[PDB]
């Protein structure tokens, strides 16, 4: 019952484009940290963006794994 | 090391007296001192020679 | 005289134009006494010397006679902060040092090469209990070398030659090094931690309102 609706969920096209928008913000951010000028000025930017990406990426892969035990291994 | 002596500079600081009293052995300090007088823009021809 | 290879100035990061015209920093409640407001002198330090924050620093000198340079010094020496500043540490410690008795520590007295006692001299008879204190002496045998923080700034150094078999002169110089490298430290209350428990239970919480969005149509 909460299984469905949360797969449901999983092929949200809200979804996929939060997780292609959150990788490329990371992208451009990890981009803009090569230079120790834009790391200094905007730095809380650059901290709290990187705990807000890794916090997505751990709770997409948590709930991922949660819709599904054993499958969820099979996928590359 | 500092900004060396000029024409200019010297017209600017004694204008109304004629160019052959303007610049002077009395008046002439090295930019060589490093601690002499300032450090004005670099680049520049350099007048003595 | 320090050796001073690539200095602040010439490069992209400060201006020996700016730095005549009362060039100055402060201090953010952090080095000693509070907010310390220094004007630079640059008729003396000149265009300071530039250390990245990050790799144990020990400066580089070299002994002049007659006007002309005479070798390396390579005897023992201290250094020490004219402002207050705090931020800095040695790299290594009275036990790791090769001394057998309680070295001498800043803290204690200023310093000289008359009053400086070596420790490497085996004396037992007032040092018989001591801690791995840290050790100050810069060269000589030990391979001691300075650690700087997070403060991102120029220091302004008094180096005092303290072997005293070396010469009868008190050897000393001043000298300003600019460090470039840490960043603000501000983790504060929010920890690593303690930020994916409160950010995933932000998101179960959007699954917890979800449950209701599924059961009510
Ligand atoms: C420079 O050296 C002096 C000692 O000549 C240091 O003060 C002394 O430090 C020792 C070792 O810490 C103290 O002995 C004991 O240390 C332990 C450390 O946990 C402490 O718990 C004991 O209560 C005891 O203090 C000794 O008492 C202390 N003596 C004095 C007069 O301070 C000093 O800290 C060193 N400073 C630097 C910057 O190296
Ligand atoms: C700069 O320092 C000089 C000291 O010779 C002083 O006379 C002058 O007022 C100072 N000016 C500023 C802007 O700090």
């Amino acid at each position: 019952e909460c299984q469905a609706y949360f797969r449901k969920v999983i092929k949200s096209t809200f979804f996929q484009i939060v997780m292609i928008t959150t990788v490329t913000t990371n992208s451009f951010l990890l981009v803009l940290g090569t230079n120790y000028d834009i790391q200094f000025e905007f730095f809380r930017t650059f901290e709290v963006s990187e705990l807000f990406f890794v916090s997505v990426y751990v709770c997409e892969f948590l709930m991922k794994v949660y819709v599904d035990p054993i499958t969820y291994w099979k996928d590359g | 090391i500092n900004e060396a002596q000029t024409w200019d500079s010297m017209i600017e600081e004694n204008p109304d007296i004629p160019l052959d009293d303007v610049w002077g052995p009395q008046n002439y300090r090295p930019c060589f001192s490093y601690a002499i007088g300032k450090p004005g823009d670099l680049g520049q021809p350099y007048e003595i020679l | 005289v320090v050796q001073n290879k690539i200095s602040a100035c010439t490069m992209g990061i400060l201006n020996p134009v700016q730095l005549q015209k009362n060039y100055t920093y402060t201090i953010e409640k952090e080095a000693y006494d509070d907010d310390l407001i220094v004007f630079y002198e640059y008729k003396d330090l000149g265009c300071p010397r530039l250390v990245y924050y990050d790799k144990p620093w020990k400066p580089v000198v070299e002994l002049w006679k007659n006007g002309i340079v005479e070798e390396i010094m390579n005897a023992e020496y201290v250094i020490s902060e004219i402002n207050g500043l705090v931020t800095y540490s040695y790299s290594l410690t009275a036990a790791t040092a090769n001394c057998r008795s309680q070295p001498q520590n800043w803290s204690t007295f200023l310093w000289n090469r008359e009053n400086y006692v070596s420790c490497h001299e085996d004396n037992k008879d007032n040092p018989l209990l001591w801690p791995n204190v840290e050790y100050q002496v810069l060269g000589g045998q030990t391979n001691n070398k300075i650690i700087f923080g997070q403060r991102n700034g120029i220091y302004t150094f008094h180096l005092s030659v303290v072997d005293p078999y070396y010469s009868y002169c008190n050897l000393n110089t001043i000298f300003s090094v600019y460090v470039h490298g840490a960043l603000p430290v501000t983790k504060f209350q929010p920890l690593l931690t303690i930020l994916l428990m409160v950010t995933t239970t932000l998101l179960t919480a959007w699954l917890a309102y979800a449950i209701p969005k599924q059961l009510r149509s």
